[PDB]
């Protein structure tokens, strides 16, 4: 037995390793959900920060998901649970900061403003209840409006209906939040068209 | 088994391009003998091939089939069949590999969008500019393309090989200022890497015949938000009665849009002061000289791999002046340490390059390239007797021998000792500098890269700009190899044999060999 060794040092590749090593080759080891947790800890802490190559979060994701139906029994389960909540919001908001880069670009060569709300759009639907929900809807509700002002002169009333929509729909998601006030400024400047 | 003649020729499905262009790419016509790939290598393996004709424009939904009709006798008739699909729009990106840089570097670059509709072009432009960012390996980069006919949309996966770019002298590459004042959550003892930001620091330590300090940064998206860049660096240096030099400088970049988006601006400010007693090189002795300069240079940079280009060219025009003070806006040895308190100049180059591969290339990547130079330079003065003593060129050699000296600039001229071609005296105001060169690598690595060559320069340099003469120069030939170190830039090793003499005297021609390091 060695890895508990390693994890006490901060050594996490090493002790991540000799904990898992042990218990694929036997399904428990003879250390059990200790080894388990540990290995899903350090395999945790080695996490990069949100806009970096996120190689491990995803292992680290899968390998909570697969320790939970090895061992529903643990008390470890909430331990994990709220792990991979951390993990998810972390995978959310890289997409978040890539969603604000194309908005802070704009209508620069490309377009970008159409790629903000389809990319926070895509984020919406592929983790649906994270925190950053409110960050991304009204991200959605900028990138519609400022798609309005630079659209053809054929093609800006759907646009404004658009923008109108998403505020109803911000409104509806929540019917108070810190951000309203920019949101009502799109509002009165788009229901007039 | 099989019949020999191509009887008739058939197109059904087709609504995007004419059926008789398609008759003309496909290259058949009734009466000719019968294959198989002359229609399959023709419709789907080459680059003008019809289905590439549909996949390259965006509708990568598509499918093809040559059916045979009429087999009979000596003949088929064929008829080819397709299915046209919805033009794909590409629904996400995702991009691997990248270690030590934020994705907020390089999705900067990308020239794909989501929301926008697919093209090969902006792809291949794409990785083009990440190869020549150098962030990453130029070397076995390819997308993972992965469409999705449900929803008729398509998702890029871009897996990147990561390198380190660092070297007394430092080359920071991904130094982030904002990481260095504000860390975002943890600096964790590690330098504040990201934004693709550079910082570089050189200088000499020796102190009983040398000694310099330097040090350079540069932002290529100031603002992070357009791509409009920042540059600013510093020096000073000491050297044995002395002689004594120190200034900076200050420059903006903007890329173009008026010829093509390859071309890019750059306007520059610069600013130096040399410091002198009883010194003797120069023909100032004694004193301290000034002089604020403004520069603008037009380039244009369109090559695939900075290390071992093979295809595009690198084409540059420069003018750098200086404020003409003889003239009305001033006005008013025996005395040439006077007047030059201010110097005053005008200088012009002209500088391009172009590599042209010369075996298909893409297959046997390893390839043979031709490659070509062409450098001109003037520098010129608002008054006759007024030429300044500083920013001369300085010719013959290495060309890094040089930078032990920083009021000269020096330009390599393979074949021909060192400096040789300007001599004390006889500096040089006006200089040509051309020549082929067939290249071969090696290896290309990750890590490191080495290639072989063989070369056939040109070059010359005058003292007085109105004999220049670019069609009198002494000429030269030979050969060498160059060494690329994970850790270090360029070395290398060439041996060239002069062939014309210099100044009525053949004792520098004949053969020589220089030493090149760091990049030319």
């Amino acid at each position: 037995m060695l890895g508990m060794s390693y994890y006490n040092q901060k050594d996490y590749q090493t002790a991540a390793q000799t904990f898992i090593t042990y218990f694929n080759t036997y399904p428990r080891g003879t250390f059990t959900e200790l080894a388990r947790f540990h290995a899903g800890k350090s395999l945790f802490l080695d996490t990069p920060e949100p806009r970096l190559d996120q190689s491990s979060t995803y292992q680290a994701i899968q390998q909570l998901q697969m320790f939970m139906e090895y061992f529903p029994n643990s008390t470890k389960k909430q331990e994990a649970q709220d792990m991979i909540f951390a993990l998810q919001d972390k995978l959310v908001l890289k997409e978040l900061y890539s969603a604000k880069l194309y908005y802070n670009l704009g209508n620069y060569l490309g377009n970008n403003y159409e790629s903000c709300v389809i990319t926070a759009q895509n984020a919406l639907k592929d983790y649906p209840y994270t925190d950053y929900r409110e960050e991304l809807s009204i991200l959605i509700l900028r990138a519609r409006h400022e798609m309005a002002i630079y659209s053809v002169e054929d093609k800006k009333m759907d646009r404004y209906r658009e923008t109108i929509d998403e505020y109803y729909a911000f409104k509806n998601e929540f019917p108070e939040s810190k951000y309203l006030k920019e949101a009502e400024k799109i509002f009165n400047e788009s229901q007039k068209v | 088994g099989q019949k020999y003649y191509l009887r008739n020729v058939t197109w059904v499905g087709n609504t995007l391009y004419p059926s008789e262009q398609l008759n003309f790419l496909l290259r058949m016509k009734k009466g000719d003998v019968y294959n198989q790939k002359l229609l399959g290598e023709r419709t789907s393996t080459d680059d003008d091939a019809i289905g590439n004709l549909y996949y390259n424009n965006g509708y990568l939904f598509y499918n093809l089939d040559p059916v045979e009709v009429n087999i009979v006798g000596d003949s088929i008739d064929l008829e080819m069949r397709i299915y046209e699909g919805r033009q794909a729009t590409i629904n996400k990106i995702n991009i691997s590999g990248n270690d030590r840089l934020y994705e907020n570097v390089v999705r900067r670059e990308l020239r794909i969008r989501p929301g926008q509709l697919f093209s090969k072009d902006d792809l291949m432009r794409s990785l083009r500019e990440i190869q020549q960012m150098g962030h990453f390996d130029p070397e076995k980069l390819q997308p993972d393309i992965q469409p999705d006919p449900v929803n008729g949309t398509v998702d890029i996966g871009l897996p990147l090989t990561s390198k380190a770019n660092d070297q007394l002298s430092l080359k920071f590459t991904n130094f982030s200022v904002a990481n260095l004042l504000r860390p975002g959550e943890n600096y964790r003892g590690i330098l504040p890497q990201g934004d693709g930001q550079t910082l570089t620091i050189s200088g000499q330590t020796n102190a009983k015949y040398y000694q310099s300090y330097s040090i350079s940064f540069f932002d290529p998206w100031f603002g992070g938000k357009r791509p409009n860049s920042l540059s600013v660096s510093a020096f000073f240096s000491v050297q044995t009665k002395s002689i004594k030099m120190w200034g900076l400088s200050l420059g903006w970049g903007k890329r173009l849009k008026w010829p093509d988006d390859y071309f890019t601006l750059s306007a520059e400010l610069a600013y130096q002061r040399y410091n002198l007693k009883d010194w003797q090189y120069f023909p100032v002795t004694n004193g301290k000289c000034n002089d604020l300069s403004l520069s603008l240079t037009l380039a244009r940079n369109s090559i695939d791999n900075p290390i071992f280009p093979r295809t595009g060219s690198d084409f540059s025009l420069s003018v750098q002046l200086t404020p003409p003070y003889s003239l009305f806006d001033g006005k008013d040895q025996d005395n040439m340490n006077k007047l030059h308190r201010w110097v005053e100049y005008h200088k012009w180059k002209f500088k391009a390059k172009t590599y042209t591969p010369l075996m298909d290339y893409i297959a046997h990547p390893k390839c043979l390239v031709l490659m070509t130079r062409t450098e001109f330079g003037l520098l010129g003065h608002y008054n006759k007797y007024k030429k300044s003593p500083f920013g001369t060129f300085d010719v013959g050699g290495d060309g890094m021998t040089g930078y032990s000296s920083y009021a000269t600039e020096s330009i390599a001229l393979r074949g021909y000792e060192n400096s040789s071609l300007t001599p004390y005296g006889k500096e040089g105001y006006a200089y040509a500098r051309l020549g082929i060169e067939l290249r071969y690598p090696l290896m290309l690595e990750t890590s490191t890269n080495i290639y072989v060559l063989g070369f056939l320069e040109a070059g010359n340099a005058w003292h007085d700009i109105s004999k220049f003469n670019p069609f009198d120069l002494k000429r030269s030939a030979g050969i060498g190899v160059r060494i690329f170190l994970p850790m270090i830039g360029m070395m290398g090793i060439d041996w060239g044999y002069g062939f014309d003499k210099i100044n009525g005297s053949k004792e520098y021609g004949g053969s020589q060999f220089h030493f090149i390091l760091g990049q030319e």
